[PDB]
């Protein structure tokens, strides 16, 4: 059979849903959605370190000169000093390189598109639960042994990246780097490389060699920090920790696990073998409700009790059908004589919901009170509404006012039809 | 190390939390709504800091432990179940944005009401008596 | 806690010490035997 539903992309609430077909019983329905992660589609323009500038021994002739150009290396600067030690000449070439190590600390400026949806849904059907994993796209089917499971697309994309992305040792940054082979000295991204191991390194690192004076030799050079070790000290919070919805970032393949936002259409192909007939459901006749405490807005706090009166023992399977309260556990086992209870789960200050047992419809009409306890480890299984979360005194008192504030106009305008029509 | 485990007391929508260290350790918040608003700040000594929590609210988290996650409830003073005194008191010190504006809407709507009639009723006494 | 009058004793010698500290115990988790904790400063140096 075929069921058409929108489940709300808030990991790890369970949603409750009745499916019914005409001769048969209703069976109940679960999806909690258990795992989701966005997975955006990256490639990498280059990778960056420190230089540990290559500060080789100088080539100095005594009485000769030295004319030295570039060979196929970084950053220079092969400069070539003219009188120096007391003409003999200097030709120091400080060039960059990587450092002695960027197997174990380096970066990949990553460039990020568009993302994906997955799920993780675990969908439990009559007695049977099943744990699958579908693309949030509305064509590919996640299927369970054998039910066939696709996912429409979600009500408002989201991405917690941006288009220009920057991963450190395990972190992850939404910072601007500079393009391939256009850079600045001082910043970020002076060495540029297309992997660590490959050759053509591009550098404009701000270094400048200095004219040596001293009694002995050396390579006197002058630099910047690099702007690796720059951007080091000048970076602000992870994206593990600004995130907007609360997701947390894990990177392998970088990925943005556990968000909640939108809602996730479903449109799921229950297999036939699981529905039983009406002619082996039990009967039940005349439910009545008392109902207990009804502390709202928390997690679970209501109580009532189904008055019942059936046929067999066997199990039924309970759901609200209104949307400002929705129940837990889902399905009874009824006897004949009986009055086993619920756990209502509303936010709003009216217990005013319809219960079906096991296809029996009544209702349940209370009154909420506020909660004595200010803040709570578990997130909110409802939505406030306009013309629910308002009591009902309060729209007798609204409707009160605001009528005998026209009520009156009424009797106007009588007075003007018959003040004006008999004269 | 691990830090010294700090000490909350939960107020109306917001927390406040009592710490207490001596090497400095870094405290780190957010919002899980759709403004994040974060915060961060390295803290030394005895100190005592007053967070607004919403309705989709606030994971902090403080000198290397786990995070922890809080959601506020929607509690206030009164009842929407009583006299008129009961009512406003729990409304307005929920939405403020709201509870005057329809206050205002049904006075002025009594007032227009009975100045038509006023006026109404005055003309039907001078029109009907030539 | 942390505050001053942490310690309380009706003497420098009577019984009936009265104390809060926020001492926390842990779980040891190491090779050798210890016993670790944590525990708030003590509040009469925090008014000196
Ligand atoms: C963001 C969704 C909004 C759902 C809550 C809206 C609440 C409106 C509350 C207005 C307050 C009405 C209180 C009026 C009391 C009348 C007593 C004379």
């Amino acid at each position: 059979f075929e069921h058409a539903t929108t489940v709300p992309n808030v990991p790890r609430i369970p949603y409750k849903a009745l499916v019914e077909r005409a001769g048969y019983a209703p069976l109940n329905l679960e999806i909690t959605v258990m795992s989701s992660e966005l997975i955006p589609s990256t490639n990498l323009e280059y990778v960056t370190c420190k230089y540990t500038t290559v500060v080789p021994s100088p080539k100095v002739k005594c009485c000769g000169t030295l004319e030295c150009s570039s060979a196929r290396h970084a950053d220079y600067n092969c400069k070539v000093f003219g009188g120096v030690y007391p003409e003999n000449s200097q030709m120091s070439e400080a060039y960059v390189e990587f450092s002695a190590d960027c197997a174990a600390d380096h970066a990949q400026a990553v460039k990020v598109h568009t993302a994906a949806l997955k799920a993780g849904l675990r969908i439990v059907y009559g007695n049977t639960t099943s744990m699958l994993d579908v693309y949030v796209n509305g064509v590919t089917p996640g299927t369970s042994k054998d039910l066939k499971v696709i996912a429409g697309p979600i009500s408002a994309a989201y991405t917690p990246f941006d288009h220009k992305v920057i991963i450190h040792k395990g972190k992850v940054y939404n910072y601007d780097f500079p393009e391939y082979g256009a850079m600045k000295p001082g910043a970020f991204g002076d060495i540029q490389a297309t992997s660590l191991t490959s050759n053509d390194l591009i550098a404009n690192t701000d270094i400048r060699l200095l004219k040596p004076s001293a009694k002995n030799v050396h390579v006197p050079y002058t630099q910047a920090a690099s702007g690796f070790e720059m951007w080091k000290n000048n970076s602000g919070r992870p994206l593990q920790e600004t995130a907007p919805f609360g997701c947390q970032i894990a990177v392998n393949p970088l990925r943005a696990v556990d968000c909640a936002y939108g809602n996730i259409p479903i449109s799921l192909d229950i297999p036939n073998a699981a529905f039983v007939r009406v002619s082996d459901a039990p009967l039940v006749t005349a439910l009545k409700c008392e109902v207990g405490e009804c502390v709202y807005s928390a997690d679970f706090g209501g109580i009532a009790t189904l008055q019942y009166s059936s046929d067999r023992e066997g199990q039924c399977s309970v759901h609200s059908h209104s949307s400002t309260a929705t129940l837990q556990e889902s399905t009874v086992h009824v006897l004949q004589k009986g009055g086993a209870t619920i756990h209502f789960s509303t936010a709003s200050p009216q217990a005013n919901f319809i219960v079906s047992l096991c296809g029996k419809k009544t209702t349940c009409n209370a009154e909420c009170k506020p909660p004595a306890d200010h803040i709570v480890n578990v997130p909110h299984k409802n939505d406030q509404e306009f013309q629910a979360a308002v009591s009902q005194t309060s729209w007798s008192w609204l409707f009160a006012l605001f009528g005998g504030a026209s009520s009156l106009l009424v009797i106007g305008v009588m007075i003007f039809a018959c003040s004006a029509l008999l004269t | 190390p691990l830090a010294h485990v700090p000490q909350v007391v939960h107020g109306f929508k917001h927390i406040s939390l009592q710490l207490d260290t001596d090497h400095l350790t870094l405290l780190t918040t957010r919002r899980l709504g759709e403004k994040p608003e974060p915060t961060s700040e390295w803290i030394i000594g005895k100190t005592v800091r007053n967070f607004s929590v919403g309705r989709d609210g606030f994971e902090y988290i403080w000198g290397n432990h786990e995070p922890v996650r809080v959601w506020a409830q929607e509690s206030a003073p009164g009842d929407p179940h009583g006299w008129p005194h009961e009512i406003v008191q729990h409304y307005y010190h929920r939405h403020p944005v709201y509870t005057v504006m329809i206050l205002v809407a049904a006075t002025l709507a009594i007032v227009l009401g009975v100045s038509v009639a006023s006026v109404c009723v005055c003309r039907a006494r001078r029109e009907c008596l030539t």
